[PDB]
RNA sequence: AGUGGAGCCUGCGGCUUAAUUUGACCCGGCCCGGACACGGACAGGAUUGACAGAUUGAUAGCUCUUUCUCGAUUCCGUGGGUGGUGGUGCAUGGCCGUUGUUGGCUGGUUAAUUCCGAUGAACG
RNA sequence: UGUCCUACGCCGGCAGGCGCGGGUAACCCGUUGAACCCCAUUCGUGAUGGGGAUCGGGGAUUGCAAUUAUUCCCC
């Protein structure tokens, strides 16, 4: 519950042998307090690589589990996941894009681990690879909650990336599948913020993509940012 | 919180005494429902409605 | 009794001291992953690792 | 003064295990069965008030929650800040009060203090 | 995920590697290890070598076996005393198997039956195990009864713990006894009876039970 | 036979209290808490983790000292410039439960094929 | 009724200690040696040898901890 941990563990992060040490210390039979325990020296005094390895052993099945008994995720759950987020090499390449490559995510295990990017600060460059690796891969119902909180970031978003994006929404023209209103903030998001980053190319290539995919209702508030959106 | 005929109601006075000196006029809501402030609970004004 | 943080005491050329002129000043952890790099302390009582916190008297 | 017939400058030179029978048998179950380290950290913080304090006035109080500590012979003359729930109590300690507790020296409740009709008509 | 292969000791050992050079079975193997059971304590490579001690010589090298059990015999006998001073029991169990093997296909006979025999009474349960099943495929598979009955009677009236593991000695070993000895059994087990213990009194009653069965 | 009267105990009201939680409550002390822009510091060093003692009501590097170690993972301020992990009901697509028959052992543990550890098919 | 019910031996005046056994139970506790009741003794209408509250001093047990008396015993 509280109080002083025993000194045997505060060696682990810098112990040979942390698997045979983990496995037998049942990780799954841990108290909740013990994840922000746990994770607090092993995102403290560890490398990126090694804390990586934690994180998806460990930190990403129990965060499944407990959002999927009860609904919600516990005050001590929540920060692990802050104090994880203290190392964002390891935690995109352990929680954020295994998570994503799952393909069992939902909209409440998106919309919990996507007000944690917001509330806290994750640098440019690590959060631009973010960007670029779940451009590539397919669209579901909650990976959408990964982009639009992401260019809600707001930061100098390299121009290379910007190709990888609308890439992703060029790659949805011919599909006659019903896009849900949660991709058209997405989508606004996205001419709200980089409209003065996009190309006259790029412009009318996302007014096509209105004429083919409209909204009754979100879909003149897209066309007016791109009609109202300068050149480079 | 709320109980049946019973409240706790707070940042309505921030001393105990104070709810002593306006103790005998009632109290009303913005939906219409009445009460009357039963006995302060302590130290912070903090009292108990009926 | 207001909560004040730490504050850490910005040592001036702290890397400066663990060498002359050649030779460690300071001795070297025997562990595995901590030395060849890893220097120790040397309080007036004890050596302290500061990775794998190895206590020495 | 004499406590259980025994002078206080040698009961301050009687050690735990042979105070064990002048104190009475719900004493002498505590002392068997030990003391937490929330005590002893205590009875070194009113050796370390005495030690600094001036020699001809009273030491500083010290504040406490540890209501359920037997008063040692050593402790005399302290002063411990004792809480009832709401305030600390500072409570002087006087050699008379060996075998009791520290929580009944505050105490944590208040004493309760507790027109006929006549026709007109 | 060595064990469960078909490659691996599971299978294939107990068909082809009798075969020792094509052709089963050579003991060339168990009489070119001696520099390893001798001045080699060395653990759990002795017991890997015990494993295929026991596994191969089931296959009948009985002419080879009458010739050079004192060979044998001389090289266990040893092994008997050696580890015993030690206290070990992954080199032990198997050994005290293959000797129950060798004496199975089979003057100085009893003296390593003999040694099968006083292990019996070995205080780790493994050893006993192995001694306990050993010595009913011996006498199952005859002038070993009537000593062996001798040392059960004695042992039995040495003595609490040791005489529930006795009891199991003489619970399937009683049909393979000649009349005298039977008789004399006959009155041991009863003798046991005037003590109330009760599970000194199942197992002697449930020897009986396998007696007459 | 009692209860109603006496002593004690138990429940509703009522009275005092900080609360005497209700047809969990009261005092204290901790934990945590945006991004954007601009101005600063930032390898001379931003910053993380720590032994010993103490304040504290106690321990606690979540605090107050002695400096040991990780290093860009950065940390100080100012803006009326943006900022739901809400609870709750309706239509809505998939999915469980709901209204027969025949087969088929490395290891340590114990009196004991004892204990723990790895490890399939058709017919109506 | 139960794996917590207890038998038996020793110690102390009592609460209570130490040891060793039986019973997963028409198997041990347990022939469940219960209390009123029955037979003798003292008391003799007296707030009395009725009644026990409230208290003082000490001892023992369970509990991290017994203070505002956890509980039990003696005067």
């Amino acid at each position: 519950r509280s109080g002083k941990l025993p000194k045997a563990f505060k060696i682990i992060p810098a112990l040979s042998n942390w698997e045979q040490i983990l496995y037998v210390t049942e990780p799954e039979a841990w108290t909740a307090a013990a994840m922000y325990q746990a994770t607090r020296i092993f995102a403290s005094n560890l490398k990126e690589r090694m804390a990586q390895r934690f994180y998806n052993l460990v930190l990403l099945p129990r965060v499944r589990d407990d959002v999927a008994e009860y609904k919600r995720l516990n005050f001590h759950l929540y920060m692990a996941l802050k104090k994880a987020l203290f190392k964002p090499g390891a935690w995109f390449k352990g929680i954020l894009i295994p998570l994503c490559e799952s393909g069992t995510c939902t909209l409440r295990e998106a919309i919990i681990v996507g007000s944690i990017i917001t509330k806290c600060s994750i640098p440019v460059l690590h959060s631009s690879a973010a960007m670029l690796k779940i451009a590539e891969m397919e669209y579901s119902g909650a990976n959408s909650i990964f982009l639009r909180l992401l260019l809600d970031k707001k930061y100098a978003l390299p121009y290379r990336v910007l190709d990888a994006l609308v890439f992703h929404f060029l790659g949805f023209r011919t599909e006659k599948r019903e896009l849900p209103v949660l991709w058209h903030q997405c989508l606004l998001t996205l001419v709200q913020r980089y409209k003065a980053d996009l190309a006259t190319d790029q412009k009318e290539a996302l007014l096509e993509l209105l004429r083919l995919q409209p909204h009754p209702q979100l879909s003149p508030e897209i066309r007016r940012e791109l009609q109202s959106a300068v050149p480079r | 919180k709320i109980f049946t005929k019973m409240a706790v109601v707070r940042y309505m006075f921030f001393n105990r005494e104070d709810v002593l000196w306006f103790k005998p006029v009632e109290l009303r809501t913005k939906w219409g429902r009445r009460g009357h402030i039963k006995e302060p609970l302590g130290t912070h004004g903090h009292m108990k409605c009926s | 009794p207001k909560k004040n943080k730490h504050k850490r005491k910005k040592v001036k050329l702290a890397v400066l001291k663990y060498y002359k002129v050649i030779s460690r000043l300071r001795r070297e952890c025997p562990s595995d992953e901590c030395g060849a790099g890893v220097f120790m302390a040397s309080h007036f009582d004890r050596h302290y690792c500061g990775k794998c916190c190895l206590t020495y008297c | 003064f004499t406590y259980r017939g025994v002078d206080l400058d040698q009961l301050l030179d009687m050690s735990y295990e042979q105070l064990m029978q002048l104190y009475s048998a719900r004493q002498r179950r505590r002392l068997n069965r030990g003391l937490r380290r929330k005590q002893h950290s205590l009875l070194k913080r009113l050796r370390k008030a005495k030690k600094e304090a001036p020699p001809m006035e009273k030491p500083e109080v010290v504040k406490t929650h540890l209501r359920d500590m037997i008063i040692l012979p050593e402790m005399v003359g302290s002063m411990v800040g004792v809480y009832n729930g709401k305030t600390f109590n500072q409570v002087e300690i006087k050699p008379e009060m060996i075998g009791h507790y520290l929580g009944e020296f505050s105490i944590t409740y208040k004493p309760v203090k507790h027109s006929r009709f006549i026709p007109l008509k | 995920a060595a064990h469960k292969e078909i490659c691996a000791v599971l299978a294939a050992v107990t068909e082809v590697i009798r075969s020792q050079g094509g052709k089963e079975t050579e003991t060339e193997y168990f009489a070119a290890l001696m520099t390893t059971m001798e001045a080699v304590e060395s653990p759990e490579s002795l017991a890997a070598v015990a494993y295929l001690l026991n596994l191969v010589l089931k296959r009948v090298p009985s002419p080879v076996l009458i010739k050079k059990f004192s060979d044998t015999s001389k090289a266990f006998m040893d092994i008997m005393s050696a580890q015993a001073s030690s206290g070990s029991t992954s080199v032990l169990r198997w050994v005290l198997s293959c000797l129950a093997t060798l004496l199975r296909k089979q003057p100085v006979t009893l003296q390593v039956y003999h040694g099968l025999l006083s292990f019996t009474v070995h205080p780790k349960p493994k050893i006993r195990k192995a001694a306990q099943h050993g010595v009913c495929s011996v006498l199952k598979g005859h002038p070993a009864a009537i000593s062996t009955a001798k040392f059960c009677i004695q042992e039995i009236e040495k003595s609490a713990t040791t005489t529930l593991h006795m009891l199991t000695l003489l619970k399937d070993l009683l049909p393979c006894f000649p009349e005298g000895l039977v008789k004399s059994c006959s009155e041991t087990l009863l003798r046991v009876m005037t003590l109330s213990h009760v599970l000194v009194t199942a197992c002697a009653m449930q020897a009986f039970h396998s007696l007459f069965h």
